[PDB]
RNA sequence: AUGUUC
RNA sequence: AUGCGCAGAUACCGGGAGGAACGCCGAGGCGAAGGCAGCCACCUGGUCCACCCGUGACGCUGAGGCGCGAAAGCGUGGGGAGCAAACCGGAUUAGAUACCCGGGUAGUCCACGCCCUAAACGAUGCGCGCUAGGUCUCUGGGUCUCCUGGGGGCCGAAGCUAACGCGU
């Protein structure tokens, strides 16, 4: 059990019929691998700094979670499987480290 | 990794007296944990010869500790080796 | 010009999503700037590069953009 | 892998036998689809027309499924991988959810338990078959039709495959096992993946039998015959060719090209 | 034949030659030139004068397509890079903007031995 | 660019 | 010049494949050595500091032994973009079995198994104590303008050294 931030980037061009599908697939997957979502943040549609899946934009999600560490890779394997899921970065959550006081 | 809870379970179990955290028994049990844990990793990862050096160290450290115990008090050397399942 | 550090208040250099801030450590060619320009410590500069890259992968910042006017 | 032996005999010093790990799964064949009688016979109505064939083990033909479009959209689960003495590949027994059973040739990677399906809306994952046109270019693909609906003819031997290089009209371009670049109709079916049991080409036969076990009778050189028999026949003790080297029948056999000149199918090849 | 007011002018300046291809705004070559399309042969193609000549000859050929303005994109270290840009600015053609877009491995293929006195 | 010997 | 190129190359753009290596950050850092460089996750070893909490000399070294050991190389498989011994071509030359150019096979990559070498170098065995300081630097701790520990450099007391130089 440790805190991870699960970043996800979706096809910008979805409608909320299509999006909620994905968003629910991710929810069902999270829960499936024993991930208890804490925070969550639909920053949504962003202009990427380079094209991704030929697309100038990505729809962005962020899920802070606590899960068993030994299942984290397998979850990222699953989250990626879907087509409209175009990036997945899972990152052990870290203390912030500041410059300036 | 060994958790803070897991390591303390071993220490209680082997401490000659509460608040005993060093001591040849606790040390040698603490090492055994590491050694078994690490032997298991090497099992899967035969090619990690760097972590293996550390194993060699721990094995030799425990060997040394146990030699000291066998020399000062031989009964609790035996009592321990039994309790821990080693020198075989 | 100035040092980039000397330009911003209390900021977290683990935050690979503050692209608003990070792009500022990145030169007009997308290159991670050296310490003589970021004016970071050695340690800070490494935390930074790490998160800059994490961000580049996420799509937020460039690995490379192009030099304008020769 | 390939099973090696210690030199307890001569011969055995060199034999290597296929690794049958991928198979065991099922070791007799499927009574229903399997047996056709397969008519052995090294030559035609009377005459040897292909030399040096014969003997060698009895075999049942296993009818396999080379047109997959019969069964668009019916999933099938992979029951078994089994040995097929009639081909380098191994084959996959599919239980369709219909009931129906078939044999596809077993692609590399196909796992017993997987599901598989044919058709234009089929997932691009191993062992599904699709019209080429619905398959992402660069996907590598085995058991491919050359003309729509005429059955799979390309890339069926152990470990072979083709890769889609591009689309161009109703045609795609495949790189074939041979390295030929061909245009193959987009409606032509193909199944995603490579053929596998790719270790096949490495088995060292090891002994003169064994060839014999596979129906391959001794090949006698032309040299070594007399001139009635062959262009290299004759000469007093051991002799070089003395002619540009030739078949019995007399064509040359080093470099002389034989694909028919004016063949319509040339418009569509390139390697 | 075709008609494009604005487009791109690519400058590819190696050490051995300078070659300019001018393109419509989707990047499709409208015309090109080089040290060797101009009279030059061998080592003189990599000369800066050739680059000048190439760039104008290339500029000129695109009047015929009704080219007016180009974005310039440079790729290369190499003698001709500089002059071929100068040639274009004052050429009739208007340089909207200059860009160095020189391809550069993010440490990638092993170079030929001659580019690898390298440590 | 090369360019040996006593 | 070989070579590629009107069977349309070069330069430009779109689609795709595939392999190898990770630009900037980047000088320092880690490891016993060899050596280790994108990012992420899991597994895992060494190491530093602080509290001064536990054990109580349990220590140093280490003939043999065991394991690790760059590159090339070997075996079985895989993989193969770029590079490239050998090799083929073009030049250069008195010759050119070289240097320069165009190609090119092993190999360079991966798995497993070998090989066990090297200017494997700091050409400096390991451990401990003791003998001015100055300065730059990595990384901990600090009633933080300096102190205190662990590393990495340069200059130097005393001293050593054939000399060069070495010098907490
Ligand atoms: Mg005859
Ligand atoms: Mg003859
Ligand atoms: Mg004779
Ligand atoms: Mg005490
Ligand atoms: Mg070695
Ligand atoms: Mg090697
Ligand atoms: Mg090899
Ligand atoms: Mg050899
Ligand atoms: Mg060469
Ligand atoms: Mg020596
Ligand atoms: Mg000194």
């Amino acid at each position: 059990m440790r805190r991870y931030e699960v970043n996800i980037v979706l096809n910008p061009n979805l409608d909320q019929s299509q999006l909620a599908l994905e968003k629910e697939i991710i929810q069902r997957a999270l829960e499936n691998y024993g991930a208890r979502v804490e925070k969550v943040e639909e920053l949504g549609l962003r202009r990427l700094a380079y094209p991704i899946a030929k697309d100038p934009q990505g729809y962005f999600l962020w899920y802070q979670v606590e899960m068993p560490e030994d299942r984290v890779n397998d979850l990222a394997r699953e989250l990626r499987i879907r087509d409209n899921v175009r990036r997945v970065m899972v990152v052990k959550s870290q203390e912030p480290f500041l410059a300036n006081a | 990794p060994i958790t803070k809870e897991e390591k303390q379970k071993v220490i209680q179990e082997f401490a000659r007296f509460p608040g005993d955290t060093g001591s040849t028994e606790v040390q040698v049990a603490l090492l055994t944990l590491r050694i078994n844990r690490l032997s298991e990793h090497l099992k899967v990862h035969k090619k990690d010869h760097h972590s293996h050096r550390g194993l060699l160290m721990m094995v030799g450290q425990r060997r040394r500790l146990l030699r000291y115990l066998q020399r000062e008090d031989p009964e609790r050397y035996r009592a321990l080796i039994e309790k821990l399942g080693i020198r075989g | 010009k100035a040092k980039v550090k000397a330009t911003l208040g209390e900021f977290d250099l683990r935050d690979y999503r503050n692209v608003e801030v990070l792009k500022r450590f990145l030169s007009e060619t997308g290159k991670i700037l050296p310490r003589r320009r970021t004016g970071l410590s050695a340690k800070e500069q490494r935390i930074l590069a790490k998160t800059i890259k994490r961000a580049r992968i996420l799509g937020l910042l460039p690995f490379t953009e192009k030099l304008v006017r020769k | 892998a390939v099973k090696k032996f210690k030199p307890y005999t001569p011969s055995r010093r060199f034999m290597t036998v296929a690794d049958f790990s991928e198979i065991t799964k099922t070791e007799p064949e499927k009574s229903l689809v399997k047996p056709l009688k397969k008519t052995g016979g090294r030559n035609n109505q009377g005459r040897i027309t292909v030399r040096f064939r014969g003997g060698g083990h009895k075999r049942l033909y296993r009818i396999i499924d080379f047109k997959r479009w019969d069964k668009v959209g019916i999933p099938a689960k992979v029951a078994a991988i089994e040995y097929d003495p009639n081909r380098s590949a191994r084959i996959a027994l599919l239980h369709y959810v219909d009931g129906e059973k078939r044999y596809i040739i077993a692609p590399d990677g196909l796992q017993v338990g997987q599901q598989v399906v044919a058709g234009p809306d089929a997932p691009i994952q191993v062992g599904n078959a699709l019209p080429l046109r619905f398959i992402p270019v660069g996907t590598v693909v085995h058991a491919v039709e050359l003309e729509p609906k005429k059955g799979a003819k390309l890339a069926r031997a152990a470990g072979t495959s083709a890769q889609i290089q591009g689309r161009e009209g109703d045609y795609v371009i495949l790189r074939l096992p041979s390295g030929e670049l061909r245009k193959v109709h987009g409606e032509c079916y193909a199944t995603v993946g490579a053929v596998g049991n790719a270790d096949h080409k490495n088995i060292v036969l090891g002994k003169a039998g064994r060839s014999r076990w596979l129906g391959r009778r001794p090949h006698v050189r032309g040299a070594a015959m007399n001139p009635v028999d062959h262009p290299h026949g004759g000469g007093e003790g051991r002799a070089p060719r003395g002619r540009p080297p030739a078949s019995p029948w007399g064509w040359q056999t080093k470099g002389l090209k034989t694909r028919k000149r004016r063949k319509p199918s040339s418009r569509f090849i390139i390697a | 034949k075709r008609q494009v007011a604005s487009g791109r002018a690519y400058i590819h300046a190696s050490y051995n030659n300078t070659i300019v291809t001018i393109t419509d705004p989707d990047g499709n070559p409208i015309t090109w030139s080089s040290g060797g399309v101009i009279g030059y042969k061998g080592s003189r193609k990599g000369t800066p004068y050739a680059a000048q000549l190439a760039a104008l000859d290339a500029a000129k050929k695109a009047m015929a397509y009704g080219m007016q303005s180009v974005d310039v994109i440079v790729r290369g270290t190499g003698a001709g890079r500089e002059q071929a840009i100068r040639a274009l600015q004052a050429s009739g053609l208007q340089v909207k903007s200059i860009v160095d877009d020189t391809p550069v491995p993010h440490n990638g293929c092993r170079p030929k031995k001659k580019f690898r006195k390298a440590s």
